[PDB]
């Protein structure tokens, strides 16, 4: 038989529902969201880190003539100056002391510590959700992982389940994602080839070992004046360390709806938002007819003290007249009340106690025990406690 | 520090500890 429910998508809390077949005894089901991983699709466009401005050795012709040569290095800067007359230890490395034409060379390349400390930039698309579900029916339990699309099914040896789509789609990521050492930043990056001096992504390369390193961080050379040979070179400061200094806080600390963002692969784990529509094809062998499970004759609701707290702060007592000993399940069929227990042992003549939780200040919920229903009327006092370390399992309705 | 919490909850991380989630009740 196929049963479709609207489970709230909050991990860690159970959701209880009771199936009602026309000619069969009711059976209890309990669905728990043990895990839910929201994994977007990412592609690497470049990587960045702190660059090392490697300086090639200058070389001089005595009084010849030089020319600038075009190269493919990252931010290749080439500048030709006039007479320098260099000094190393003997004070004469060049004859013909007029027009000692000198060549200056400078380009940037990755630091050797960029194999760990590097920032990768990512762009993400519409993200799909995959949820892990633990289901029990009667006495038999099952664990299953499925995708949230409304199309992909899940199977654990007897079961067919269809989950999705999400009623309110949510993505904590922006369009631009930066990963550094496991920390996720929703910081906008300049595009490929459009570098900014002194800002993020001033050096770009497809991988750490790629030879197609492209950058432009504004190296300008200066004419040297000292007799000792040395090339002067002045720069904009690296934008990687400036972006490190002006980082802000990561999305492990600022993502909404309270979920830990995990990396490798980039994903969001245990993130409660919206409701999940799930349709469960329960196998027919789990069901049992109403002639085998004992039914009660009459049942009345005697309600104890109740508190509309986030914990099971309500007590209730049901007296029952039955025909045989059995294992009737319990279910409160209102949207404002849940039960601690899902099943109990039922005698012939006797009474049992049960616990419940609610959120409305009044109690107008309906209680079932093997099919038939009996209303309960009570008034719940405001809770003495202010903050409890257990989430609200239920939501308050409109003007209820 | 006075921190206002909502009904949906609030998670605070104090140092390098495990994050602890709290939720507000309706104790009006
Ligand atoms: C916090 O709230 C209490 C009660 O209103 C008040 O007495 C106290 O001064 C407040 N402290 C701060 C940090 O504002």
């Amino acid at each position: 038989f196929e049963h479709a429910t609207t489970v709230p998508n909050v991990p860690g809390i159970p959701y209880k529902a009771l199936v009602e077949r026309a000619g069969y005894a009711p059976l209890n089901l309990e669905i728990t969201v043990v895990s839910s991983e929201l994994t977007p699709s990412t592609n690497k466009e470049y990587v960045t880190c702190r660059f090392h401005t490697v300086i090639p050795s200058p070389q001089v012709k005595c009084c010849g003539s030089l020319e600038c040569k075009a190269s493919s290095k990252a931010d290749y800067t080439c500048r030709v100056f006039g007479g320098v007359y260099p000094f190393m230890w003997g004070g004469a490395q060049c004859f013909c002391d007029s027009e000692n034409t000198q060549l200056s060379e400078a380009y940037v390349e990755f630091a050797p510590d960029c194999t760990i400390d590097h920032a990768v930039a990512l762009k993400v698309h519409t993200a799909a959700l995959k949820v892990g579900l633990r289901i029990v029916y009667g006495n038999t339990t099952a664990h299953l992982d499925t995708f949230v699309n409304g199309v992909t099914p899940g199977s654990s040896r007897d079961l067919k389940v269809i989950a999705g789509p999400i009623s309110a789609a949510f993505s904590p990521f922006d369009h631009k994602v930066v990963i550094r050492k496991g920390l996720v930043y929703n910081y906008d990056f300049p595009e490929y080839g459009a570098m900014k001096p002194g800002a993020f992504g001033d050096i770009q390369a497809s991988s750490l070992d790629a030879t197609d390193i492209v950058a432009r961080t504004d190296i300008r050379l200066l004419k040297p004046s000292v007799k000792n040979i040395h090339v002067p070179y002045t720069q904009a400061v690296s934008g990687y360390e400036m972006w490190k200094n002006n980082s802000g806080r990561p999305l492990q600390e600022t993502a909404p709806f309270g979920c830990k963002i995990e990396v490798e692969p980039l994903r969001a784990s245990n993130c409660a938002y919206g409701h999940i529509p799930i349709s469960i094809d329960i196998p027919d062998a789990a069901f049992v007819r109403s002639s085998e499970s004992p039914t009660i004759l009459e049942v009345s609701c005697t309600v104890a003290d109740c508190i509309y707290s986030a914990d099971f702060g309500g007590s209730l007592t049901l007296q029952y007249k039955a025909d045989r000993e059995g294992h009737c399940p319990v279910h409160s069929h209102s949207t404002t009340a849940v039960l601690k227990e899902a099943t109990t042992h039922v005698t012939a003549v006797g009474s049992i106690t049960l616990h419940f939780s609610t959120s409305s200040p009044q109690a107008n919920f309906i209680v079932s025990l093997c099919g038939k229903k009996t209303t309960c009327n009570a008034e719940c006092k405001p809770p003495a406690d202010h903050i409890i370390g257990e989430p609200h399992k239920v939501d308050q309705e409109f003007q209820a | 520090r006075n921190f206002s919490v909502g009904r949906e909850g609030l998670e605070y991380v104090w140092g390098n500890h495990e994050p602890v989630r709290v939720w507000a009740q309706e104790s009006a």
